[PDB]
DNA sequence: TGGTTTTTATATGTTTTGTTATGTATTGTTTATTTTCCCTT
DNA sequence: AAGGGAAAATAAACAATACATAACAAAACATATAAAAACCA
């Protein structure tokens, strides 16, 4: 559909992330990374919405 | 040529100079006596004010006549010594003569109420020292009338002004520079002293107020021999537009009048009713025409209590001495117009104006109509309202959505079916009468009877484009409206 | 891809992007951003997958 | 009035009498201060006659885009012989970005008016008209060597008062910048013009991005009036790769038989142009340009790329180009296969002679992948007909010795790919006469990680201010500049540990605690000139006083750097942070 | 001096642009209650 | 391996702030004509 950059592709796809999923559940989806310091992850969304955003 | 962008083929533009009044004579010492100069001071416009009363004139006139009560209504007209501004005259005298026989300049601020009397007792100022000044015991002066109401642009006083002084058609804002030149420049012994009424300032400051600041700056010159007598409404007009410190630098006198009291407007009503009140007229029976001294000797009184309860109804409220000779010139055509009926005289023992005919004169004028109004409506549009007062009693909320108006209509007439009014006529107010029209959403002229409620001042709707969502208030009241709709014999039972 | 009118503002004549008042959000439709997912292979509808559908 | 205060000044600066020299090019000597004047000036226009060179093709590549373009969209907006006659002919052009001029035909009696329309200019649909129907009446009495009013009945009159009838065309430049709900307003106003039997009306839409976003913000019944006759015509410069393939062989063409180019830069530059799609060819050239202004300002063997100068040779010269890797592996090659000293001695330094007699020979190698790429360019177009490619990641895979992995996606060189295969050679002192980046310039120059520069800065700053040694202890505050940091600096730390929103109280304490107390007091001492500042040092409450003010102009310096946000305007009292490193 | 042309002052109209007020929608803040898995046992 | 229990999540009432647009102001852009002012002559 468009002739865009490889970079501007997933700017958009983020840009559709971030304004449809909610900032509050962010830690729990996208965090990949070790812990050295002890410290708890996200939980996630404990139930889902019927609203489809 | 070149192609325009746009086009101004209606552009009309007045022939006024551009050069002020300082760049004319190249000195001081080389101004002539402006007084023994031939365009100043209006001394060869007498010829054009008066071209235009031969307009008006046609050669025809066939016999009017002139009743009893016609003479009256002539004498209290407006435009026809005045008895209850005597301080307020020997103020703006007293301030006024002392100026003109000194050679000096000053402001005189004068406000009140409308219809007090001061455009009045001004204009009776100055001609009482037009005729001392005539008399030469002050020297001569030029009056200037300035109605900031009657300029279509509030810089035209300058221009008027300017052109009243010396006879030149200039713009204003080379009037300005021309008169502040002239005031503060041009020495006392070749100007003549000038009394401009500033009248009705409240038009001309609304914009910018530089209007009012250069009047009053020019009277505080030495040179200048000017006189600003300024009328305006309130009091606090030159405070709240110039400031406390220009204010008191100009140094002006201040003088308020008070609304009159009933006992006031008595002795103006009757003042002037001294040539016709208890006077004889004479009456032939078969015109109506009245001669002041086949014709009987009537003759004509006004009762005394009648111009007491004119006078005790308009003081109380504005106290203005407009509202009370039309209250008694309004008590003096309703007699009339009965007089003319009884006897029948048409256009070509005695005569009174009751105590019945000022409160008819005076009833007229202190009721309201939105109560006569909304009980002579359709039902249609009573539906409206007494659907939108059931809305204000469920919520209060005074604006009521106007798709729940709709519902109520619907709903009042669906709950109420036993009725002998309703079942006869939710037939032609839903198909419009027969059948091949469908059962609809709206009543018959629900958008006739919206427009009508709307033109009449008694309902605000707001601007939305969705019909049904948009919200209506009322602009009467609420307790009118139910006072109207108490009174209709169908939707009470309802 | 703010001046394509894909990412969008809170509308004030010149805003400034360089400001912490001013948020941003996308306007191109789901199935835009869809066609566009699936070109850099990426899985945009596991995101959403897990919200209602 | 500071001029420091006003706004837009203008100095005339005072230029000095005559600095002695016609030094005046900003070419610095090399091999730090060795290297000759007459090389310097030689290196300046060597470097320009190579520079321009590059430019005047360049420029001539650039005026075939447009002239090629021009000529495409008129093939394209003439001759469509429709027989049913009452619509208009619409062009959209794919990516085109809305700089390209229309000419229109002369022909005669028939006026061709080119309307264009910018959505600055389109603030609502009377602005569309008004401005449409000055642009033509203004361009019509050009043409023709009385006022109407700037409407659509001006299209009605126009034979009745030009004699010629109408064929307007309509150029709309930034449509995607425009709004929709005007355009088809307008759109469906200029379809009242259909009954005038004199008009034909012509839109052009520079669609920067897509079709299919249009088409979902019009509505639907435009899009049957736009179909009986519309044309897609695909206008980028990166399409098909046939204008960033001739700039490239431009600059293959100026470098050729003098430098070469290492696969970090050429896939450096095939990396960056894939993330600009819209204006590559601007950004192609300007990564050609800063290399090339690279190589001629840092190389003192920039200079030996004509043969006329290899005939200056000098001693600092041979002590440089000698530790290039690949003359130590052909030393090591002489090790290995031949025994005796000698003639590796003959080699080296301890022959004055020999070793610059050795540079001599290698110099007038064409080191021919130079023509071999455009010998497989122009093969590979005119056999196979082939469009599709980039010359730019075949020079790529022709300097690794990937040719034929690259041909086979094709499936048409399988008959072909063993008289085109070609093994490249590495040639000796390659390195001097190159182009790469290993230090990492122009991915500092001309792309650099902004932020990230700036966070690095903040937090590290022992990479930017000089920790010297010998001169703190002679100045005021050398003690103290050992132990404290710079506040932006300590500052940032404690931003850095902290959570999103911060109090400012707790952050100034944080702050403070890290300070020394007993050297800020000594500092603010050891002037003692100022009476009004020692005053302040006397009191017992100076410590916490200095580290206020020094606080609070770090914590203004980081609010007009974006580092923070006052949250909650009306309280005043605690802090929102925008900015992560390594974000 | 004298007519003729050119510029200026005064006057109004047109289009773009930027500011502010406000009603409604969104978002943060606090308190009670429930679920999830890390860190001690 | 069990389990405590604090972090995280949910919900709901309420307060505080942002946002979309209405209404308007003002500056840029534009034209018109009578009066000044050069200016040939
Ligand atoms: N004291 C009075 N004696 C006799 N007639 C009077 C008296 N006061 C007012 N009138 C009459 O009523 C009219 C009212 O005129 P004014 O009251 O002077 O106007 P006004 O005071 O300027 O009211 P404005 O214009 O609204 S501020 C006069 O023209 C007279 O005919
Ligand atoms: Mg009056």
């Amino acid at each position: 559909t468009y002739d865009l950059s490889i970079i501007s592709k997933y700017l958009l796809i983020a840009s559709y992330i971030c304004s449809y999923l909610e900032p509050r559940y962010d830690a729990s989806i996208f965090s990949r990374k070790t812990r050295i310091i002890q410290g708890r992850a996200a939980y996630g969304r404990r139930k889902k919405k019927e609203v489809n955003p | 040529p070149v192609i325009r962008k746009f086009t101004k083929k209606n552009v009309a533009r007045a022939k006024k100079k551009y050069t002020p009044f300082s760049k004319r004579f190249k000195s001081i010492a080389a101004i002539p006596d402006l007084t023994s100069l031939p365009e100043f001071y209006g001394n060869s416009s007498e010829l054009m004010a008066s071209r235009f009363e031969n307009k008006l004139k046609t050669t025809q006139k066939h016999q009017i006549v002139e009743t009893i009560f016609s003479k009256v209504k002539k004498q209290l007209n407006s435009s026809y010594y005045l008895p209850a501004r005597e301080n307020e005259f020997a103020s703006i005298y007293l301030s006024a003569y002392s100026a003109i026989e000194s050679d000096s300049a000053t402001t005189i601020y004068v406000a009140g109420t409308p219809g007090v009397g001061k455009t009045l007792t001004v204009r009776e100022v100055v001609k009482e020292l037009l005729s001392s000044s005539a008399q030469r015991e002050i020297p001569d002066f030029l009056y200037v009338e300035i109605n900031g109401l009657k300029m279509v642009k509030p810089t035209d006083c300058y221009e008027t002004l300017w052109n009243k002084v010396s006879g030149e058609r200039l713009t204003w804002a080379a009037s300005m520079e021309s008169l502040e030149f002239y005031f503060k420049r041009v020495p006392k012994n070749k100007k003549k002293t000038i009394v401009v009424l500033l009248d009705e300032l409240d038009a001309m400051v609304t914009k910018s107020q530089d209007i009012m600041y250069n009047f009053f700056n020019w009277t505080t010159y030495e040179n200048a021999k000017l006189i600003v007598i300024a009328v305006a409404n309130t009091m606090d007009l030159p405070e709240r537009q110039l400031g406390n410190k220009i204010t008191s630098r100009i140094g002006f006198t201040r003088i308020m009048f008070t609304g009159y009291t009933h006992e006031e407007l008595k002795n103006i009503i009757d003042l002037r009713l001294k040539g016709l009140n208890d006077s004889f007229f004479y009456v032939d029976t078969k015109t109506g025409n009245a001669i002041l001294i086949d014709v009987r000797k009537v003759r004509l009184r006004m009762s005394a209590d009648a111009i007491e309860i004119a006078s005790r109804k308009v003081a109380s409220v504005s106290g203005d001495a407009r509202r009370a000779l039309k209250v008694c010139k309004r008590a003096a055509e309703i007699a009339e117009k009965h007089y003319m009926a009884k006897h029948g005289y048409g256009y070509d023992g005695v005569q009174t104006v009751h105590i019945t005919h000022v409160m008819k004169a005076l009833n007229e004028t202190l009721n309201s109509h939105v109560i006569t109004f909304m009980t002579r409506l359709s039902f249609t549009a009573k539906l409206f309202i007494y659907a939108l007062l059931n809305l204000m009693k469920k919520n209060g909320s005074q604006e009521q959505e106007l798709g729940d108006i709709v519902d109520e209509i619907k709903l009042l007439i669906e709950v109420n079916g036993s009725n002998k009014f309703v079942m006869e006529i939710a037939k032609t107010l839903f198909q419009q009468g027969s059948d091949n029209i469908s059962e609809q959403l709206r009543i018959i002229s629900w958008d006739f009877v919206l427009n009508q409620l709307l033109d009449a001042g008694i309902l605000f709707k707001q601007t939305m484009k969705n019909d049904r969502i948009c919200c209506v208030k009322l602009n009467i009241s609420v307790e009118e409206a139910k006072r109207a709709m108490n009174e209709d014999e169908t939707l009470r039972n309802l | 891809l703010h001046t394509l009118k894909l990412i969008a503002t809170t509308m004030n004549k010149n805003i400034d992007y360089l400001s912490p008042k001013v948020r941003w959000k996308v306007n191109v439709p789901w199935e835009i951003i869809k066609e566009i997912s699936e070109s850099v292979h990426f899985n945009i509808s596991d995101y959403f997958s897990d919200i209602h559908e | 009035f500071a001029d420091a205060q006003r706004s837009h000044y203008t100095v005339y600066p005072s230029l000095p009498q005559s600095n002695k020299n016609d030094k005046h090019i900003p070419f610095v000597k090399l091999l730090s201060g060795k290297e000759s004047e007459v090389n310097v000036e030689k290196r300046w226009e060597l470097y320009h006659q190579l520079h321009s060179h590059f430019h005047d093709q360049v420029d001539h590549i650039i005026d075939n885009i447009e002239a090629d373009l021009k000529a495409e969209i008129s093939d394209l907006l003439y001759s469509e012989t429709t027989q049913k006659r009452r619509c208009f002919n619409t062009i959209f052009l794919l990516g085109s970005d809305s700089t390209t001029k229309i000419e229109l035909k002369d022909e005669s009696s028939r006026y061709n008016v080119l309307i264009e329309l910018t959505p600055k200019e389109s603030p609502n649909v009377r602005m569309m008209l008004r401005r449409s129907m000055y642009k033509l009446y203004s361009a019509a009495d050009a043409e023709e060597h009385n006022d109407v009013s700037y409407d659509l009945s001006l299209v009605e009159n126009f034979k009745r008062l030009f004699g010629k009838d109408l064929a307007m065309v309509f150029n709309f430049k930034d449509v995607d910048s425009i709004n929709f709900n005007t355009l088809d307003n307008f759109i469906i106003l200029l379809k009242s013009a259909f009954k005038y039997d004199h008009v034909k009306i012509s839109l052009i839409f520079n669609i920067n991005t897509n079709l299919s976003n249009i088409e979902k913000n019009l509505r639907q019944s435009t899009i049957r009036l736009l179909k009986r006759n519309y044309h897609k015509l695909d206008v980028s410069s990166n399409k098909g790769f046939k204008y960033g393939n001739q700039i490239f062989q431009s600059f293959l063409d100026t470098v050729d038989g003098k430098l070469n180019l290492s696969d970090r830069f050429v896939e450096f530059i095939l990396s960056k142009m894939a993330n600009n799609t819209n204006h590559n060819l601007q950004l192609l050239t300007k990564m050609l340009d800063y290399s090339l202004m690279s190589y001629f300002f840092q190389n003192a063997f920039s200079v030996f790329i004509d043969p006329v100068n290899v005939d200056f040779l000098n001693d600092d010269y041979l002590k440089i180009l000698s530790r290039c890797p690949t003359f130590m592996f052909f030393v090591e090659g002489l090790i290995k296969q031949h025994a005796p000293a000698d003639e590796i001695l003959s080699l080296l330094t301890n022959k004055n002679r020999g070793l610059e007699e050795f540079f001599v020979e290698f110099l007038v190698r064409e080191n021919p992948i130079n023509g071999h790429a455009k010998f497989v360019a122009r093969f590979l177009e005119e056999e196979l007909n082939i469009t599709n490619f980039n010359l730019i990641e075949l020079y790529h895979n022709l300097l690794i010795g990937k040719l034929d992995s690259y041909l086979d996606r094709w499936s048409a060189c399988k008959e072909y790919k063993d008289r085109l295969h070609f093994e490249p050679i590495d040639t000796i002192f390659q390195e001097l006469f190159t182009l790469d980046n290993r230090s990492g310039l122009l991915t500092q120059s001309i792309f650099p990680s902004y932020k990230s520069n700036i966070e690095d800065n903040l937090l590290s700053w022992e990479q930017v201010l000089p920790s010297l040694d010998k001169e703190n202890y002679d100045t005021l505050s050398g003690d103290l500049d050992k132990i404290m940091a710079p506040v932006l600096g300590q500052l940032f730390k404690l931003y850095r540990e902290a959570n999103m929103t911060i109090n400012i109280y707790d952050f100034y304490i944080a702050f403070r605690e890290t300070l020394p107390k007993e050297e800020i007091l000594n500092f603010i001492r050891k002037d003692p000139s100022n009476t009004k500042l020692l005053e302040l040092a006397e009191t017992p409450d100076a410590f916490d006083k200095v580290a206020l003010i020094l606080f609070m102009q770090a914590i203004f310096a980081f609010e007009n750097m974006g580092l923070i946000k006052f949250q909650s305007t009306k309280s005043y009292d605690l802090v929102e942070k925008c900015v992560w490193r390594g974000i």
